[PDB]
């Protein structure tokens, strides 16, 4: 039949009092409605992904899509909270968290949010980079964009945008936030997938302009529409930023890539006053212990344009580097035993890489404080890996502690031309080359793949070739 | 329900210079705490009276304005669509040399304190210009103006990097060595991370609060 057979699935949402079974127990009457909504929701989604269902539900005359949209404007809280969940799944948008503030809900929809698949046990960097870095195809047609373009245009024609505006300014606090995010997602989806013709009546919202900053309408309704625009304004910034790296391994890969693509396209005086005043404020000398130093003032001293232990040959700076050298020494159990979920884990890891680069700047002078640091890292590898005559059961300690954040220290050293030469003297490439054939250790092989820099030639790519052809099958898959 | 008449009642009896001035201000501080988020429904109705206090005030030392600036800080996030007409009056109070020093002190304090709950990324060019021309005009306001400036550089991402030559001229000429500002500039000139730069200040505040 015409409008009574297929439209039966829309009954639970269109009818506020729906009774599917004439005879049923009243004990689970409340639960029966929830079961009907879940089953009917999947039916609506299923019939909107087939061409035989899209056309029949979007007929030019009286159609079921207008009834579905029309019932959304009715001030019913139970129906509105259900129809919004349907719209998110139709366009395949991630659901935000239930809240009454826009900021908390906005942070739950960012594309760069952490996922379980990004951990070391799962795809370490390969899984994370897929959802952050963009696909390397600018002309290949995406057939899924065509499907969303047609579906989005159908709802706009029937008046989806007008219905959402009514929901935002005339619903509950935790319902308007969900509608505000949905409206923002559609506008972003529509400015890059819809053609020019459909965009003339798209970014106008005629009904929203009626409820504007005017004293004629109720004052409470006036600010809700104004606040909705303010809340929706911040949604633009999130899309402007785009996805961002979450792990320092992927972060260092992007930094070196842009750095080497800008050096081919051919600040302070730092008197003695600046150092000594700042050095005494670091608290690393008088209070010879960690968890007391001001880590904000330590990074500034290291990555400052002119101070590199060479321009300013000061005895006090010699104390500063040697005092900090003791902290990062793998043998000195002060840093390797920190928990993985440490409160200052991110800041401490950055400074460690920020410190080994500082030493390399003073090639003639800082090599004395740098030669010892790399040697003790090699001695640490011979214990966890088990190549030396020692127990190889330290895998559990490596995963749960910050001792895994040492490949970053050695990875950031291979980037510079004078850093890879230093590795030859310390003989760390030989240690990395030997550990390629390890059946028991797999997490250790993942870290060394995503650590070295292969921009130049040398032994950096030599180790990579061995891993992808002489290793475990699971290890070679990640490579 | 009765807030409509209370605001209207305060309209007639809030004369610019009379005995009943502070008790009106003290009522505002108690009112905003009571509503605690919905005060924006009635804030614009009293703005015109509040605007003409920073230029029409015969009190010695501009005490009335100081007692009013301390009330603006309590508003917090209530004002979002009215900051464009209330902030320029604030920035007009500390850029005038003829103004008393205590009045200019509170104008700088009320900006960094208001930064803890509001976004001033859009209001960058409106208030930065008085700051750079105050660090050289007043040798005594350098200590307190840097706190307001540094608290604003934190919200701004790498967009402030182009302002370094504009500010460094004052620093080298007058030898201004601020510890907090030294940290912020280092992370911008030389990279620190990628997810921290160009970060929305409101998201960061929510993250720290939770």
């Amino acid at each position: 039949r015409a409008d009574v057979e297929l439209e039966r699935i829309l009954a639970p949402y269109t009818d506020f009092h729906y009774r599917h079974s004439p005879d049923t127990a009243e004990g689970q009457l409340k639960e029966d409605r929830e079961a009907r909504f879940l089953a009917s929701k999947m039916g609506i989604i299923a019939t909107f992904r087939s061409w035989a269902g899209i056309i029949n539900l979007c007929k030019p005359g009286n159609s079921g899509i207008q009834s579905l949209i029309g019932v959304l404007c009715i001030p019913n809280m139970e129906i509105r909270r259900g129809l919004l969940e349907v719209l998110y799944d139709i366009f395949r948008l991630p659901l935000p968290v239930v809240t009454e503030e826009f900021i908390e809900a906005l942070l739950s929809v960012d594309p760069g949010r952490f996922q379980d698949s990004w951990r070391l046990s799962d795809g370490f960097v390969a899984a994370e980079a897929k959802t952050i870095l963009p696909h390397r195809a600018r002309s290949r047609p995406d057939l899924m964009d065509n499907y969303l373009a047609l579906i989005l245009s159908a709802f706009i024609r029937n008046g989806l945008l007008e219905g959402l505006v009514e929901v935002i300014t005339n619903s509950d606090d935790h319902i308007s936030v969900r509608a505000t995010i949905l409206l923002g997602e559609l506008l972003h989806m529509a400015n890059t997938i819809l053609p020019h013709s459909h965009s003339h009546h798209l970014h106008c919202l005629p009904t929203l302009m009626n409820m504007a900053a005017s004293f004629d309408i109720p004052k409470e309704k006036r600010l809700r529409a104004s606040a909705a625009l303010n809340c929706l304004k911040r949604f633009h910034e999130m899309k402007k930023r785009g996805p961002k790296p979450y792990s320092l391994h992927l972060d260092h890969i992007i930094q070196k890539a842009i750095a080497t693509h800008q050096k081919r396209d051919q600040i302070l005086k730092d008197t003695e006053e600046a150092l000594l005043i700042n050095l005494r404020d670091s608290q690393v000398l008088q209070h010879k212990e960690n968890l007391e130093w001001n880590w904000n003032l330590i990074g500034t001293i290291l990555k400052w344009p002119n101070v590199n232990l060479r321009n300013y040959k000061d005895e006090q700076l010699h104390r500063f580097v040697r005092r900090l050298l003791y902290f990062y020494k793998p043998s000195s159990k002060l840093y390797a035993n920190l928990d993985l979920d440490f409160a200052k884990a991110k800041q401490l890891t950055v400074v460690g890489c920020q410190f080994t680069e500082f030493l390399l700047e003073s090639e003639e002078d800082g090599q004395g404080y740098l030669e010892d640091l790399v040697k003790d890292i090699v001695q640490w590898l011979n214990a966890s890996s088990g190549m030396k005559p020692e127990r190889s059961l330290q895998n559990n300690g490596l995963l749960t502690t910050l001792s895994q954040h040492y490949f970053l220290f050695i990875g950031t050293l291979s980037c510079h031309p004078h850093g890879v030469k230093m590795l030859e003297k310390c003989s760390v490439f030989q240690c990395l080359l030997n550990l390629c054939s390890l059946k028991n250790q797999d997490h250790l092989l993942k870290l060394t793949v995503s650590s070295l820099d292969y921009s130049r030639d040398g032994l950096a790519r030599v180790i990579l070739s061995k891993i992808l052809t002489a290793a475990t099958d699971a290890c070679r898959l990640y490579a | 329900p009765y807030m409509d008449e209370i605001v209207t009642l305060m309209r007639e009896f809030w004369v610019m210079n009379t005995s009943i001035q502070s008790t009106i201000i003290l009522l505002i501080e108690q009112i905003v705490v009571a509503l605690g988020g919905e005060f924006k429904l009635y804030l614009p109705q009293l703005i015109p009276h509040m605007l003409r206090v920073f230029m029409h005030d015969n009190s010695p030392g501009r005490i009335v304005s100081i007692k009013l600036l301390a009330a603006i800080q309590l508003f917090g996030a209530n004002l979002d669509d009215y900051l464009h007409l209330l902030l320029p009056p604030i920035v007009k109070l500390f850029d005038a040399p003829e103004a008393p020093l205590p009045s200019r002190k509170a104008a700088l304090e009320t900006v960094d304190r208001l930064t803890e709950s509001l976004d001033f990324t859009d209001y960058a060019s409106r208030i930065i210009h008085p700051i750079v021309r105050t660090l050289d005009q007043s040798p005594e306001l350098r200590s307190t103006a840097m706190d307001t400036l540094s608290s604003l550089v934190f919200q701004l991402g790498k967009k402030y990097q182009i302002f370094i030559p504009m500010v460094n001229k004052v620093l080298v000429r007058h030898r201004i060595n601020h510890q907090r500002y030294d940290v912020l500039i280092c992370r911008i000139v030389k990279g620190y991370t990628l997810a921290d730069e160009e970060e929305d200040p409101l998201i960061y505040q929510h993250r720290m609060l939770r």
